[PDB]
């Protein structure tokens, strides 16, 4: 894959948008399978 | 110079006999805009899909596997959408197409012919001459099967008869 | 119970919360036919609402007079799953993010163009750092005691006053 | 014997329709052209030779077993415990159920792991210079010049014929329901 | 020997008393499923 | 200079045929991004875990420790049945093993800090079975191969336990085919939820 295109995807706004979309996405998935967790179950 | 295929059309200029199967037919000038390596990769990929599809029809009327129900190939598409084997085929094709994405990057980076996957298990290609004739035959068959594909699917829609049974009747 | 609160499993106001929440959904369901997509959507919401109320009742949460769960955060161990353990989980992630971010800024200082490493991140090296964060409490304390976390006051620029 | 050049050699073709490839060497007992798909180019020749001789020897022994068990010929009391049928398929299923097939499986697999796998590993590594298919199993003499000569070619051709014939016999029994003899 | 007569190791047989192929009854192996598909 | 595993791709750098199990397979080019030493450490570790895990599933079908807490032929059911205290004991012991066997060089920036450290080589040879240097190359090859095969095999066994609520050997001996009327893949967004 082109190294200048990979250097473009390594730029701060793309990584910030991708990482926080990935981060938001597994919070969303964790609340789909395991909803309404007000407390650590113990 | 003039196009070999269309005498009155000028040659495209990105089609200078570099690829085998080149008859200068490119009126829309997609090769003046787009990379011809990408276009040839797609040509051979679409054509190989079409060739497997036309054979796919013909064999599927003649025979079907005992564990699967007998039915027409378009009905097979819908049955295997809802049964699960369609997603199987889609997954494994997509899996191979991942390494195809790597292959197309290798082609763009200059290190591979557009449809070459080094797939010669039976050693049918012997030397340069027979390989050039084989790939000319492959291109011609690939284009012809793409045409053929449209006919079998569209004709089944218009008249609900299979390709072999449609030759048999009418 | 604690602070005059009632366990949610025997709170009558918690019981009325669950019932009112389901009556509100059932009257929306009364306007749809059985197999419709709006009926299945609301029937799945009545199942989810009941499940949540059942789980809260059996969890050891304490309800108020208002029938809502209340959190006890004074440090007692019977209630550590409401703040202390979520907090321990948070600080592990937070220190991980901090240790990993700190490790990359120190790497980028030794670069050919240090400010280009911060707008164009060296993703293989930055991923090398993110994996290291799992033992940040040991790595950061050893960093502290080995004199590499804290810089002395006389290498820090301050205002004249 | 060898008949190098006449049969089983360089310039020997069973089917001159297919040109004899270069990659197929002319020193392996039984090489008479016949490499269409070009497998000799990339496979280990020593490995595929050992595999060919072993497939040959099973085919011969299985052919003998099929003939005996389809002529009704048996060992004393074998038909008493096993079936009285001459269907090779039916005998296999009931000799499996009797444990006899399990005992043959056990002992074949024992020989084939403790002796066959080390023999294969050394023959391909280059630690022993064992010719393929050799297990020093010549109790009743009949070796010497013949052992490296005609007998190697006679064995390989009788084995190829045994493979084709055994496949033929089993599929004829399948399509008919009646075995041979 | 670390395991007494009470609290002894439990060694069961997973083959459940039937064979690999050509079974009859409440025992249908994977090889039987290949035979069932090929004859249908 | 093409790959031997994938003949139409270029042979990947950092793969030079030195390592055991090296056949030129890295189509996605992870070796160009991630140091091959870390990748081989992780491959040997994943494979060693999966050899134990695949053997764990099959033997746990056959042989059990005494007691009702250890009587689960289905291995996925054993996760819940096995005493929690002892399961967390296993986890804690694994963590202690991870720090000590790696000698506190745990991370992506300090494992292999010692130039003597070799990928996958933790000094574990209790019975000195690798003492013979003649067997060394084929042991390394067959360790890598057993590890790869067991990764694939354990993955299959777990997801066949999910699909068929049966233990692996008695799933082979009491096989039932997939009806497709259950466990359809995907679909969370096709019906727009619910
Ligand atoms: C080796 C890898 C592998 C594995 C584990 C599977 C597993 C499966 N395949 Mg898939 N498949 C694979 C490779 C694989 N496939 C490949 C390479 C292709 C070609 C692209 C397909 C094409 C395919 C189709 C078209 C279908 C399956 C189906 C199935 C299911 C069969 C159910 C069963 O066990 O009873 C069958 C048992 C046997 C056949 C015994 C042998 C199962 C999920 C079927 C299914 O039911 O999907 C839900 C189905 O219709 N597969
Ligand atoms: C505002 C000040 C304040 C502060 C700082 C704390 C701090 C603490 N309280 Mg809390 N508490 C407070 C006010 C406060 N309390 C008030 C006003 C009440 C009402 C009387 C309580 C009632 C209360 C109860 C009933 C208990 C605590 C406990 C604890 C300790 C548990 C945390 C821990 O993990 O340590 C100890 C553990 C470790 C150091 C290591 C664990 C791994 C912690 C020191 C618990 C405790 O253990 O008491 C000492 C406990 O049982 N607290
Ligand atoms: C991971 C990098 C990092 C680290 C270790 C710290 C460390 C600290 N910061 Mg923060 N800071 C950072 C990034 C970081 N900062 C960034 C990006 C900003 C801009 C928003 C700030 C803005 C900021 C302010 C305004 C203040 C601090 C303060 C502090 C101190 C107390 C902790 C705190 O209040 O957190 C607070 C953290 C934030 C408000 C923002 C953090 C945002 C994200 C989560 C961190 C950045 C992640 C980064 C992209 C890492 C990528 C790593 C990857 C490339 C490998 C401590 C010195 C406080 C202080 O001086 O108190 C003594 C304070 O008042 N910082
Ligand atoms: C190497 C192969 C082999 C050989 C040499 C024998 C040889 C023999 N078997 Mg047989 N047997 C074999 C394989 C073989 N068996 C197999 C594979 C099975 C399992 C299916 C049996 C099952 C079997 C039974 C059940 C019995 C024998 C018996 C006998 C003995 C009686 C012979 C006699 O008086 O003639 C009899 C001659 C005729 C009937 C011809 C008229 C004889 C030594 C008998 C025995 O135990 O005697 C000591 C007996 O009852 N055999
Ligand atoms: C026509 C068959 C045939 C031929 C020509 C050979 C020839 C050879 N074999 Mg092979 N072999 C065969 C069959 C054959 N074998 C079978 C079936 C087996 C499995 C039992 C073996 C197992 C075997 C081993 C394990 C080894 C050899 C070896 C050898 C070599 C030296 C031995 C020798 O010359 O004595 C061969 C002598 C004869 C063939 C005389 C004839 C005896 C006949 C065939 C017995 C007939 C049984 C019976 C009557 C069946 C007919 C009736 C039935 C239809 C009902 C030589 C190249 C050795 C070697 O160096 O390999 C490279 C070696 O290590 N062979
Ligand atoms: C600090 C040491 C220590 C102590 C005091 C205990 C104490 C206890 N353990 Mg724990 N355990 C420990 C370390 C320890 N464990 C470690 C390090 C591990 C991880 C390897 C475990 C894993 C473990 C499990 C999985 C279980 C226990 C259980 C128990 C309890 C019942 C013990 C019993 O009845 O034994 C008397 C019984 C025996 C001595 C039978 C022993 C069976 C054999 C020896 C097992 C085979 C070992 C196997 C080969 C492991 C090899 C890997 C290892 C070398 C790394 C008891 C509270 C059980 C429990 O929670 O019960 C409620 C339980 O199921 N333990
Ligand atoms: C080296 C390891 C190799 C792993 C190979 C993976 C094997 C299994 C993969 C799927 C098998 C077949 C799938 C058919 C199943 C299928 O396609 O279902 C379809 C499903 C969407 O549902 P639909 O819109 O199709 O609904 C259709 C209607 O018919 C039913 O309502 O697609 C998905 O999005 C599910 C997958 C989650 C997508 C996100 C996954 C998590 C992201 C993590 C980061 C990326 C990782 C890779 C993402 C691709
Ligand atoms: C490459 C590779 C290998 C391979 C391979 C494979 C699988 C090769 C398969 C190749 C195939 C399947 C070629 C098929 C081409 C079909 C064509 C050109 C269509 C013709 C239809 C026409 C003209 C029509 C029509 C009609 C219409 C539309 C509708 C009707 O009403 C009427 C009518 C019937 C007249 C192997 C593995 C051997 C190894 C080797 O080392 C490398
Ligand atoms: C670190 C890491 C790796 C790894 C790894 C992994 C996955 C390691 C997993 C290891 C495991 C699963 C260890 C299990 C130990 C079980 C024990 C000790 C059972 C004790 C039973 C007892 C005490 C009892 C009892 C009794 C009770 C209470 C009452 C009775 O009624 C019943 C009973 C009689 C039985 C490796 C090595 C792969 C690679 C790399 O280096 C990285
Ligand atoms: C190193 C060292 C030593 C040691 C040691 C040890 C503990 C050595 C143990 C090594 C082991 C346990 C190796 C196991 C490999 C397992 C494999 C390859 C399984 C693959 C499964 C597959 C392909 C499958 C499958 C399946 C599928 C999915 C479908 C299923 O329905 C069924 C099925 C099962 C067929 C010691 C300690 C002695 C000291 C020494 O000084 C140094
Ligand atoms: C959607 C969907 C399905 C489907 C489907 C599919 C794949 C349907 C097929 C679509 C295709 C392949 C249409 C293409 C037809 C080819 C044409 C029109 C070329 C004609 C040649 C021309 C005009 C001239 C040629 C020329 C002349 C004059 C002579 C000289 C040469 C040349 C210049 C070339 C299913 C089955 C999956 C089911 C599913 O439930 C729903």
């Amino acid at each position: 894959m082109d190294s200048n295109f990979l250097k473009y995807l390594s730029t701060a706004p793309v990584l910030f948008t991708v990482w926080l979309s990935f981060t938001a996405s597994f919070i969303i998935e964790a609340n789909r399978f395991f909803p309404d967790m007000l407390y650590f179950p113990m | 110079d003039f196009s070999a295929a269309v005498p009155f059309l000028k040659r495209p200029s990105n089609l200078d006999g570099a690829y085998i199967g080149d008859v200068g037919f490119d009126p829309l000038g997609f090769s003046d805009v787009f990379d011809l390596r990408v276009l040839r990769e797609a040509e051979l990929k679409h054509g190989r899909f079409a060739m497997l599809a036309v054979l796919g029809f013909i064999v599927q009327e003649l025979y079907t596997f005992p564990f699967f129900p007998k039915m027409a190939p378009v009905d097979a598409h819908d049955y295997f959408v809802k049964q699960g084997g369609g997603s199987q085929i889609i997954f494994w094709i997509s899996f191979v197409e991942l390494f195809g994405v790597v292959a197309l990057f290798e082609t763009l980076q200059g290190k591979r012919e557009p449809g070459d996957f080094a797939f010669d298990p039976l050693g049918l290609a012997k030397d340069e001459a027979t390989l050039e004739r084989y790939r000319l035959a492959e291109v011609k068959h690939a284009r012809l099967a793409m045409i053929a594909i449209g006919g079998f699917i569209h004709q089944y829609w218009v008249t609900k008869q299979t390709v072999l049974e449609q030759l048999g009747n009418f | 119970d604690v602070a005059g609160l009632t366990p949610c499993g025997e709170s009558k106001e918690f019981a009325r919360r669950l019932d009112g929440s389901v009556k509100k959904l059932q009257t929306r369901l009364s306007k749809y036919e059985a197999g419709t997509p709006p009926a299945l959507a609301l029937q799945k919401q009545i199942d989810k609402t009941k499940n949540r109320f059942d789980r809260y009742g059996k969890a050891g949460l304490l309800c108020g007079t208002d029938g809502l769960p209340h959190l006890i955060t004074d440090g007692r161990w019977t209630h550590s799953g409401e703040f202390v353990i979520p907090g321990l989980l948070f600080l592990y992630v937070a220190g991980w993010i901090g240790w990993v971010g700190r490790s990359y800024v120190l790497f980028a200082r030794t670069a050919d163009k240090p400010t280009e490493k911060e707008i164009i991140i060296d993703v293989p090296v930055a991923l090398s750092f993110v994996s290291t964060g799992f033992i940040w409490p040991f790595s950061a304390f050893k960093e502290f005691t080995s004199g590499n976390l804290i810089v002395p006051a006389d290498e820090i620029t301050v205002s004249p006053r | 014997l060898w008949n190098e050049g006449k049969i089983q050699g360089k310039g020997v073709s069973v089917i001159p329709l297919f040109p004899r490839p270069a990659s197929l060497d002319g020193t392996f007992p039984g090489d008479q052209g016949f490499d269409p798909f070009g497998f000799s180019s990339w496979v280990n020749m020593k490995f595929v030779a050992e595999a060919e001789i072993k497939h040959c020897r099973l085919a011969m022994l299985a052919f003998a077993g099929i003939m005996v068990e389809s002529a009704g010929i048996s060992f004393p009391g074998a038909t008493s415990v096993l079936g009285s049928s001459k269907n090779i398929f039916e005998i296999h299923d009931k000799a499996v159920a009797s444990g006899a097939m399990g005992q043959i499986l056990l002992w074949v697999s024992f020989f084939e792991v403790v002796a066959g796998v080390p023999a294969m590993n050394e023959m391909l590594n280059g630690e022993s210079s064992r010719i393929p298919g050799y297990y020093a199993f010549d109790p009743l003499g009949q070796g010497k010049g013949d052992k490296m000569g005609r007998m190697q070619l006679s064995e390989i051709q009788n084995g190829r014929l045994a493979m084709l014939a055994v496949s033929g016999i089993v599929h004829h029994t399948l399509i008919t329901g009646k075995g041979p003899l | 020997a670390l395991f007494g007569k009470g609290s002894m190791i439990v060694v069961e047989d997973p083959r459940d008393g039937c064979g690999a192929y050509a079974n009859s009854g409440a025992c249908h192996t994977f090889l039987d499923e290949i035979g069932d598909a090929l004859k249908k | 200079a093409k790959s031997k595993a994938v003949p139409f791709l270029s042979q990947p750098e950092a793969l030079d045929g030195s390592m055991a199990g090296d056949v030129g397979f890295d189509p996605f080019g992870i070796s160009s991004v991630i140091d091959i030493k870390w990748l081989r450490e992780s491959e040997l570790k994943h494979g060693r875990i999966c050899m134990l895990a695949a053997t764990g599933c099959l033997v746990q079908e056959v042989v059990h420790l005494p007691g009702p807490a250890f009587s689960q032929k289905m291995a996925l059911n054993a996760w819940a049945a096995a005493p929690r205290g002892g399961m967390i004991s296993i986890l804690v012991a694994i963590g202690l093993i991870e720090m000590i066997s790696n000698r506190f060089a745990l991370t992506a920036t300090d494992m292999f800090a010692n130039p003597n450290r070799v990928p996958g080589d933790l000094g574990f040879d209790p019975l000195s079975l690798g003492a013979n240097p003649a067997n060394r190359a084929r042991f390394e090859l067959s360790e890598v191969i057993h590890g790869r095969a067991a990764m694939m095999g354990f993955s299959g066994m777990v997801h066949q336990m999910i699909v068929s609520k049966q233990a692996p050997i008695e799933q082979l001996m009491h096989f039932k085919a997939v009806d497709s009327s259950l466990m359809k893949l995907g679909g969370a967004a096709g019906n727009l939820g619910y």
